[PDB]
């Protein structure tokens, strides 16, 4: 078992920059690694085998460095579509292993989230569980903080949290954080707030509703 | 011009035995090493096994014993025999053609095999209300909550996919109960919410289910 | 023209972790491959896998894999047999076996190397007389209650050879062994004659000499 | 009227494992004692056969096989062995009867260049059969599409060198294997020991 | 696993005559099919390391006597000894060395036969010294009897003990071939003073009736 360690292991950049990706090995392989690109929803594909040599149909943005131990992947002027999970995989000994892989996104100026939050259906409440559902929409950074206060205490342990992938256009995040409870809990409190930390945000934002 | 196709995986109750299918074209797989890789549910990539083009077959350690890789030339199929399946087994296996046992160089589509001693369960579907506590000027948020379903994918339209911009479907999150919890909304004008009618479409096929459901202002 | 020579005598206690050592020496020990065999006390021998010091290939028997790791050190030409557990079962005579090929008859054995699991410490030996009351009469000592073996015993400090007879220790149900030594002497002499059995049990340091005499 | 044992092991030059040398040796007394008593082997080992009594028995014939892989590919060199080596380079039958001796070779057969000239094949149809020797260099056809004598796509030429580097691990480093094979059929005996 | 089973499990035969023992296998033990069966016979004198005698099913290790031959093919196998001595006593194994689990037998004792000898039977009451520590052991003896089937009862007040005696016998006597054994009856002080008489029944082959030898506390 040889273990490839990747860094960073997510990397915010520009369209136009310069991307640099790093791939240590346990021991020496002595340029027998492999480059590939998983775009999310979709298979692997290579990118750089040989350590240096690049893969039929791939654009000479895409270069490779290193021998050894230590190895480098390179993109320069870093188009919208070059943005995914990049994997470096070693073939110099059985055997054969891939990295974590690093997350490549494309950075964009602070953007407060717009926070909405969702009382649980009448139907849901039928069944005898309650689900609270507070949205976090076209945000940037990736970072945020959300907190589930009822009648302005603290709750946790029954909150779940979703996030997106970046979103084609806006360059955004999307978080949805669910706050599910039996109907006998909830109907032993009255307001129901979503409390979101952001950058972008001068104050934390609070949306809360009554029962 | 060459195709991976994949075929085989779905639910299997541990123990169980499954074959994963993988459909080959512009290149004959009795002549080509071809290996099986498979993609946890959130983890990297682990190499399962390889066929040498002489038909040699090697196997990870975590699969010797119970995965057994085979092609057919008269089909121009590989095949992977699963046989004693683990929980910790389950993941997306992909069929991808090994150039010398070196790397993979072409890679199918990938299918999902899930093995947990869970039952299939069809989503609940609740409708995520717009209200006052969900618009703010033109911008109003609606979306559907679907919940408690077992085992993955889960896909979500609206309006019959007419409506595909502004619509963030959730990555699915797995619940203590051991079942999947997932939802979409929408970015729509607050002034088509009493015009406009807005209906999220859900479909489970593992378990057969296909739900419309319409939401309203509150 | 090669040989093997094996470790010491080990006593440990159950649960307790062991390696014993085979180092060979001769010409051509890097075609020579190295197997341990097992033969309990009283049985026989049971082979448990072959290693090869130059590349260290490990074939175990089904019987003896996931309960036995054999290791080798090619650069002091040793093999080695190693316990993570020690249990009960354990306790037996192992021999390292020479041959220079796999599939090829063992030529060069070694002296073997026992092992005692027994949940037992070292104890000296009470020696006791057996009566003379008896053609001819015999008379011996009783050796009871050591550990472990071996014990020798001798009588008027080896002077009197013929007619001895050393039973072999017995293990007792108190997980101790006894043992009983008695010679063939003419009855004329039980009065002139003085019997003596030197017994010694060099693990506990315990000489005793034990005169023997009629009741 | 020795067997010339020093022209296998004491060879100035190698060749590659698909294109394996074997030499004959009949009609000459061997003395095992020259080779099986030194130590300067990694690895030594015989199957079926012992070398310790070689020098009383006797046989029609024995052959030499001689070849470089690499470190990781010397456990390949053994019968009912499976890999790149054993099954399109050099195949020993699962009833093999005979000796495999192997010694490294990183002072020789290495090049701070990173490159040299020895080679294995690492494309083929089948599995190679015991004792077989496939020299071609014909490309070879991964599709459908004839070749015609050109490299491309499911179009690769057959063979690939090693990278012998003397900064390369144990592992990668070069090996020089010789492989004895004792042939015995019904016919005058031709090799016997001293 | 190739089983090889080996009879007759134990053999007496006098001084220069012929000894055989048979060894079956369950699968055919040849190696490249070159009409040699990999199999060996080993000797094992008491407490003494395996020697290898003879290996290929009919070649004599270096040094072997000419009196040990090997033979057979296919499953069945024999070595013979021919003007067996007093330096044969040991026990014989035959192993395979065709497939990786080498495979022994569960051996043959050998052992030379003599006239039928009756056991000289003594007994002896336990020590006073060991008296005093609260334990008593009552030895009996059998000397120099054969065959080594002996049975010996242990019989206090003519009522049958069971499980407080524990027997040894020793090896064959190099010069007239004749086994030894002995029993301990093992007692508490309170135990052994409870009863009167001791007696130590020997039922042999060389004995026309039972022979008992007893006394009384
Ligand atoms: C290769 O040649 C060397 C000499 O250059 C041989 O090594 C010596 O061989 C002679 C007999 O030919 C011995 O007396 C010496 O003791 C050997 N010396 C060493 C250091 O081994 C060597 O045997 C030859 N290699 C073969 C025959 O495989």
């Amino acid at each position: 078992e040889i273990v490839l360690t990747q860094s960073p292991g997510t990397l915010s950049l520009s369209p136009g920059e310069r991307a640099t990706l790093s791939c240590r090995a346990s021991q020496s392989v002595s340029s027998y690694l492999a480059w590939y690109q998983q775009k999310p929803g979709q298979a692997p594909r290579l990118l750089i085998y040989g350590a240096s040599s690049r893969a039929t149909g791939i654009p000479d943005r895409f270069s490779g460095s290193g021998s050894g131990t230590d190895f480098t992947l390179t993109i320069s002027r870093l188009e919208p579509e070059d943005f995914a999970v990049y994997y470096c995989q070693q073939y110099g000994s059985s055997p054969r292993t891939f990295g974590q892989g690093t997350k490549l996104e494309i950075k964009r100026t602070v953007a407060a989230p717009s926070v909405f939050i969702f009382p649980p259906s009448d139907e849901q409440l039928k069944s005898g569980t309650a689900s609270v559902v507070c949205l976090l929409n076209n945000f940037y950074p990736r970072e945020a903080k959300v907190q589930w206060k009822v009648d302005n205490a603290l709750q946790s342990g029954n909150s779940q949290e979703s996030v997106t992938e970046q979103d084609s256009k806006d360059s955004t995040y999307s978080l949805s954080s669910t706050l599910t409870l039996s109907k006998a809990d909830y109907e032993k409190h009255k307001v129901y707030a979503c409390e979101v930390t952001h950058q972008g945000l001068s104050s934390p934002v609070t949306k809360s509703f009554n029962r | 011009q060459v195709q991976l196709v994949e075929s085989g995986g779905g639910l299997i109750q541990p123990g169980g035995s499954l074959r994963l299918s993988c459909a080959a074209s512009g290149f004959t797989v009795s002549s080509n090493y071809m290996s099986w890789v498979r993609q946890a549910p959130g983890k990297g990539l682990e190499w399962v096994s390889v066929i040498y083009s002489g038909g040699s077959t090697f196997y990870a350690d975590s699969v010797k014993g119970r995965f057994t890789i085979s092609r057919d030339n008269s089909k121009s199929t590989l095949y992977l025999q699963m046989n004693s399946l683990r929980v910790e087994d389950t993941a997306v296996y992909y069929c991808a053609r090994d150039f010398g046992d070196f790397y993979f160089d072409y890679w199918g589509q990938g299918t999902l095999v899930t093995v947990s001693s869970a039952s299939t369960k069809g989503p609940s579907v609740f409708p995520l209300a717009p209200s006052s506590k969900s618009t703010s000027g033109g911008t109003a948020a609606l979306g559907c909550l679907v919940k408690d379903y077992f085992p993955e994918p889960v896909t979500v339209s609206w309006n019959s996919g007419a409506l595909t911009s502004g619509v963030h479907t959730f990555p699915a999150v797995l619940q203590s109960s051991g079942l999947y919890s997932l939802s979409s909304v929408v970015t729509v004008p607050s002034s088509s919410l009493g015009t406009q009618t807005y209906i999220c479409n859900v479909n489970h096929k593992p378990s057969n289910t296909k739900v419309d459901k319409k939401v309203e202002p509150k | 023209q090669m040989q093997l020579v094996q470790s010491g005598t080990a006593v440990k206690k159950p649960g307790e972790s062991l390696k014993i050592s085979c180092k060979g020496s001769g010409y051509g020990f890097i075609t020579y491959w190295i197997a341990w065999v097992r033969q309990m006390p009283g049985k026989g021998l049971e082979w448990m896998g072959i290693i090869y010091p130059g590349d260290s290939e490990t074939r175990y028997s089904p019987s003896f894999q996931g309960q036995v790791t054999i290791s080798a050190d090619k650069s002091i030409n040793t093999a080695y047999l190693q316990w993570s557990s020690l249990k009960a079962s354990d306790t037996a005579i192992y021999y390292c076996a020479g041959g220079s090929g796999i599939f090829t008859p063992m030529d060069v054995w070694g002296q073997g190397t026992t092992v005692a699991v027994s949940s037992a410490s070292t104890k000296g030996p009470s020696v006791f007389p057996l009566a003379p009351s008896s053609g001819t009469a015999a008379l011996g000592c009783l050796v009871k209650d050591y550990f472990p073996e071996p014990v020798t015993v001798s009588w008027n400090s080896g002077a009197l050879t013929s007619g001895v007879h050393t039973f072999p220790a017995v293990l007792q149900s108190s997980g101790l062994y006894s043992l009983s030594s008695v010679v063939t002497v003419p009855s004329s002499s039980l009065g002139t004659q003085t019997y003596i059995c030197n017994v010694n049990h060099k693990p506990s340091n315990t000489k005793v000499d034990k005169k023997v005499e009629p009741k | 009227n020795l067997c010339p044992f020093g022209e296998v092991f004491n060879a100035t030059r190698f060749a590659s494992v698909y294109a394996w040398n074997r030499k004959r040796i009949s009609n000459c007394v061997a003395d095992y004692s020259v080779l099986y008593n030194s130590a300067s082997f990694s690895t030594f080992k015989c199957y079926g056969v012992s070398p310790t009594k070689l020098n009383d028995l006797c046989f029609t014939n024995v052959y030499a096989d001689s070849f470089v892989i690499r470190g990781d590919e010397v456990r390949q060199i053994a019968p009912g062995q499976t890999g790149k080596i054993a099954d399109y380079n050099y195949k020993l039958p699962d009833d093999f009867t005979g000796c495999v001796i192997a010694w490294n070779s990183n002072n020789l057969d290495s090049k701070v260049g990173g490159n040299y000239n020895y080679l294995y094949r690492l494309f083929r149809k089948s599995n190679l059969k015991p004792f077989e020797r496939d020299i071609s260099t014909e490309i070879y056809q991964a599709g459908s599409t004839p070749c015609n004598g050109v490299e491309g796509f499911n179009c690769y030429f057959p063979l690939q060198s090693y990278g012998f580097q003397p900064t390369n691990g144990v592992g990668y480093q070069p090996y020089r294997v010789v492989v004895l094979s004792f042939e015995l059929l019904h016919a005058p005996a031709t090799v016997c020991g001293p």
